[PDB]
């Protein structure tokens, strides 16, 4: 059974159709199943999807907004649209708020999965963040700081600065700090420290985590060149 | 395999837009070959596809195609080997003798329309560059193609070339166009063209490159001048300089054209012609 | 003029439209191109010499040294080094992976430079990507500019005032030849714009079109322009405005080069810091 | 107002959304008014997006059905997903029709128009005849075949050889019927005949229309070396 929901998910996925595999993974961890690496990583990726080409919509929606202010009511109508899409944007984030408070939080035996479960809750609030102004983003920003260090901890603790699922958080929290807090010194440095403990816990990985872990780190880098600018 | 180091270079053939043949020996082989360089900055991954697309050059073998040992790059330059020519180009001839007589002109129309067929038939490939500089002679007479697109990539590499003064280009392949052969047939009548009479016939009796495509394809096709040539030479040349690509002669037309069967029956010795007019 | 015996020739770099280049060592590192002009007119060399006497007296960051000419290993010129791979190179041969603001600012030296040789009435034809170098990792240095006099051959005393050099950054009314001077500013932002294109597209225009004639015919006629299409998405929106105005047919649709790095200077300004950061992949 | 409708199913293009947009512009159709030949455009590709998406779906799972080649669950899941997707696409093209055949075909004063709007219906009676396997097949394919000829003999009629609607409708009835019909010969032939008709009238070819012109027939040349093979 499980396994069939399983393929479900994958051929939903390989048919490009992800609110298909969104809702498919959406029934399986509402079981509160034994979660492995794969099926939490296919629940990731799908969300990931779904709420990103919103996201990029909403950012692009924004940017016509303020394309030209000196016209007639056109703004009204487009600013009216943009609350649509935040409706269609905040509520999907929020199920997946309440999902991940509902099993997978407190259905975690290993310390790794509660640094990634932790890491994408602070993840999707910080996507909410962007949406959220006034008292509404404090809020949720309070929400993702604590996640995020409560993920940091653990993930120092427990895993190798080479780890890529700590690589990625390292990554995200400079992310947030740079966008919604706007404090690039400390994005900076704890980039920086983040890649140099990289870099000094280099060549003992494992065979398969050669792409994954450099793809990180180059994108590390990258953010560095950005940010030094 | 072929590398840099075994080639000795004797001399330069020639030098055209894209590069620069030079005619070399073989060092391992102690044989005389004509080496092309093409230089060009491309990804590594295209210059390996253009290496292995070359490679098919390999079983292309035939009495009007040119010969060819191998195909490398060295630093930024696709290098090609093929047989040496000894009678080089006709357009080489052409600047030998004023005009090439009408015999030895039915016998290299003969030839191109035998390696066109040989190709199109063989490879399934279009030489899309049928002009006198890539028409090559021997001294033992015989007449061969070389410079005909095998490599796709390659092509799409040189698209990435300085201007030109003179074209081959028919009016449909200008016009963003293609009709298979047709158009290779225009080339080859149009160096015939070019190659009866003592000139490019192009702005008929200097232009620039845009001008020469402008009037080749807004233009009637050019002619040969009558009364200095039989009637079937320029009904052939009528044939092959045709706007529209349908009412272009596709091969086999041509083949059993009037003026092809009356070169075939005639005994020409192009030899001994081509080794008076070069020396 | 220099003295050959001066300069020593390393080994030999490439060819171009109208040299070959060769490493030398003349008072520090330099290029030597070497022309193909076997013979050249006296009319032609003393023009020769007035254009290179004009382009030693230019003194700009973003574009290189021009050092001077030599007559004895055949006719010569001496420019400065550039140990920074072309911009071609970058783009296409190596399609290294520029961030969106290291493009505007290869842009923004890139018309800073063209600006100065336009304020001194040097018009750089041949003026494209492989004719940029990224100097000390993002400088833009500009070379092979001016020097009309040679890259087009000479019927004795008079120039063929015929087109030369690569086609893609060539311009439409140049290509045409429809004047006996049809290179001028225009020309040049023409140029500019093609390879502003490359740029925001990391693409050659033009990319359907695989024969050189067609590609002359098409543009020549007008029935081919840089489809705006390949552009980026993260691309700002002015700076498309800008491309799109830069490779006019009109030749004096074009904007001028001061309004060029005016555009650029506003699009630096309203540059946010927002889609610049990059999240964790779905590794 | 018209305008504001047009601009927001223009914005939600922009935004790479394909739903609101095809929402937007069915609900401009339902007002009954004739579309300018600016509008039209949009219309043709929402839904034809909206339509590719599902196509590619369907054909990545019928490749998937076809590949596992087993005995399981797996296959009877993919053949339920397969119809699930198939009859998602049966309602957007009849929906499509529906929108067509009420508002737009029978009030079309522009002939031009009318081979328009005959192209996209045959279009989309093949879409959903390529799908559709059984007796049901034969009433679309002939639907399909009715008014690809329509436009076909308007097309001959009072039609440029060279203008990019006529090239297109050749190219899709020459698709048409080698696909559906299974006749290459007739194919080749329909192919051949367009490709003469517009070369014959290349040296009409204004800026309005030239990339497409050639696109077209760089389709057509493709297609036919693709036949004679
Ligand atoms: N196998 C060969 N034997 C002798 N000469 C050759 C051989 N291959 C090429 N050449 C010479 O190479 C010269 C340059 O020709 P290519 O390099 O093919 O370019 P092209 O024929 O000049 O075409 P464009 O448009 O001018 S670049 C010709 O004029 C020939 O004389
Ligand atoms: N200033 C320079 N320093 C070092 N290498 C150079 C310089 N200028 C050109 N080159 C190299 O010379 C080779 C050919 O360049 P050029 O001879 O200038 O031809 P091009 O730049 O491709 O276009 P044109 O119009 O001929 S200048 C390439 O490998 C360039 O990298
Ligand atoms: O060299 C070329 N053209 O030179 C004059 C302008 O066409 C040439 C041009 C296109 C091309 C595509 N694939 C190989 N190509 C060429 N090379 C080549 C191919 C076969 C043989 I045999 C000998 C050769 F030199
Ligand atoms: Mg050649
Ligand atoms: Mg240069």
């Amino acid at each position: 059974d499980k396994e069939e929901l399983v393929q479900r998910a994958k051929l939903a996925e390989q048919a490009e159709r992800y609110d298909d595999m969104a809702a498919a993974m959406k029934e399986v961890t509402e079981t509160g199943v034994e979660l492995s690496n794969e099926e939490r990583n296919l629940l990731s990726v799908a969300y990931k999807n779904v709420v990103g080409a919103r996201r990029s919509s909403w950012r692009v929606i924004s940017s016509i907004e303020q394309k030209t202010e000196g016209s007639e009511r056109k703004q009204q109508m487009a600013k009216e649209y943009r609350v649509k899409v935040e409706k269609e944007l905040r509520e999907i984030c929020y199920d997946v708020l309440g999902l991940l408070d509902k099993h997978l939080i407190p259905k975690a035996s290993n310390p790794e999965s509660k640094v990634f479960y932790l890491k994408m809750k602070g993840d999707y609030y910080r996507y909410l963040a962007e949406v959220a102004t006034g008292e509404t983003r404090n809020s949720v920003v309070e929400d993702s700081q604590k996640a995020y260090q409560d993920a940091f901890e653990i993930s120092k603790a427990k895993m190798q600065p080479t780890h890529p699922i700590r690589l990625g958080l390292a990554l995200n929290f400079s992310v947030f700090y740079y966008e919604i807090l706007n404090s690039p010194d400390k994005a900076c440095q704890l980039a920086k420290q983040a890649f140099d403990d990289a870099i000094a816990e280099l060549d003992t990985l494992n065979e398969d985590s050669y792409k994954d872990s450099t793809l990180i780190m180059q994108l590390l880098r990258d953010n560095l060149t950005l940010w030094t600018s | 395999e072929l590398k840099d180091d075994d080639f000795e270079k004797i001399s330069e053939l020639g030098a055209g837009n894209g590069g620069v043949v030079f005619k070399v020996s073989h060092k391992p082989s102690g044989l005389v070959m004509a080496r092309k360089l093409i230089h060009l900055e491309i990804k590594p991954a295209i210059r390996n596809q253009i290496i292995r697309e070359l490679q098919v050059l390999h079983e292309c073998n035939s009495p009007y195609i040119v010969g060819f040992y191998g195909a490398f790059y060295s630093d930024g330059e696709i290098s090609i080997c093929m047989e040496h020519m000894d009678g080089g180009s006709l357009d080489q001839v052409l600047k030998k003798a004023g005009r090439i007589p009408e015999q030895i002109l039915g016998k290299v129309s003969i030839a191109v329309i035998k390696g066109l067929t040989y190709l199109r038939e063989k490879h399934k490939i279009m030489h899309r560059d049928v002009k006198p500089s890539n028409i090559l002679v021997n001294s033992r007479g015989e007449i061969k193609l070389c410079d005909f697109g095998v490599s796709g990539q390659l092509i799409d590499a040189m698209a990435n070339a300085f201007v030109g003064t003179r074209s081959y280009m028919s009016p449909e392949r200008l016009q963003g166009t293609h009709y298979s052969v047709q158009s290779d047939i225009w080339s080859m009548g149009l160096s015939l063209v070019e190659m009866a009479v003592g000139r490019y016939p192009i702005p008929p009796p200097p232009m620039a490159i845009f001008e020469l495509l402008d009037y080749i394809v807004n233009e009637p096709p050019p002619k040969l001048p009558s009364g200095v040539f039989s009637l079937e030479f320029q009904d052939f040349v009528n044939k092959c300089l045709i706007k529209n690509p349908a009412e272009r002669a596709d091969l086999k037309q041509l083949m059993v054209h009037a003026f092809i069967k009356r070169s075939d029956a005639e005994e020409v010795d192009f030899a001994g012609w081509l080794c008076s007019t070069i020396g | 003029e220099i003295e050959a015996s001066e300069v020593m020739l390393s080994t030999r770099i490439g060819s171009g439209s109208f040299g070959t280049v060769y490493k030398g060592k003349w008072h520090g590192d330099v290029a030597v191109k070497i022309l193909k002009v076997v013979d050249p007119t006296p009319e032609q060399f003393q023009a020769f010499r007035n254009e290179v006497a004009v382009l030693r007296k230019t003194r700009h960051v973003n574009i290189l040294l021009f050092m001077g000419y030599m007559t004895k290993d055949n006719l010569a010129i001496v420019t400065q080094w550039c140990e920074g791979s072309s911009l071609y190179k970058h783009l296409h041969v190596q399609e290294t992976k520029f961030q969106m603001f290291q493009l505007i600012d290869i842009a923004r030296q890139t018309a800073q430079g063209m600006d100065y040789l336009h304020a001194k009435n040097i018009i750089h034809r041949d003026m494209k990507s492989n004719n940029i170098f990224l100097h000390e990792g993002l400088t833009v240095k500009i070379g092979d500019f001016g020097l009309a006099t040679v890259k087009s051959r000479w019927s004795g005393s008079q120039q063929v005032e015929q087109p030369t050099g690569s086609v893609l950054w060539m311009a439409p009314e140049v290509i045409r030849m429809q004047d006996n001077n049809p290179f001028s500013f225009q020309s040049d932002v023409y140029s500019y714009g093609i390879v502003l294109y490359e740029l925001m597209t990391g693409e050659l225009p033009y990319s359907h079109i695989n024969n050189r004639d067609q590609i002359i015919f098409m543009v020549g006629r007008g029935y081919a322009s840089p489809d705006l299409s390949k552009l980026y998405k993260n691309c700002p929106k002015a700076m498309k405005r800008l491309v799109a105005e830069c490779v006019k047919k009109v030749k004096e649709e074009r904007p001028l080069f001061p309004q060029i790095l005016s555009s650029i200077e506003l699009l630096q300004h309203s540059l946010p810091k927002i889609n610049r950061s990059a999240s964790e992949p779905s590794l």
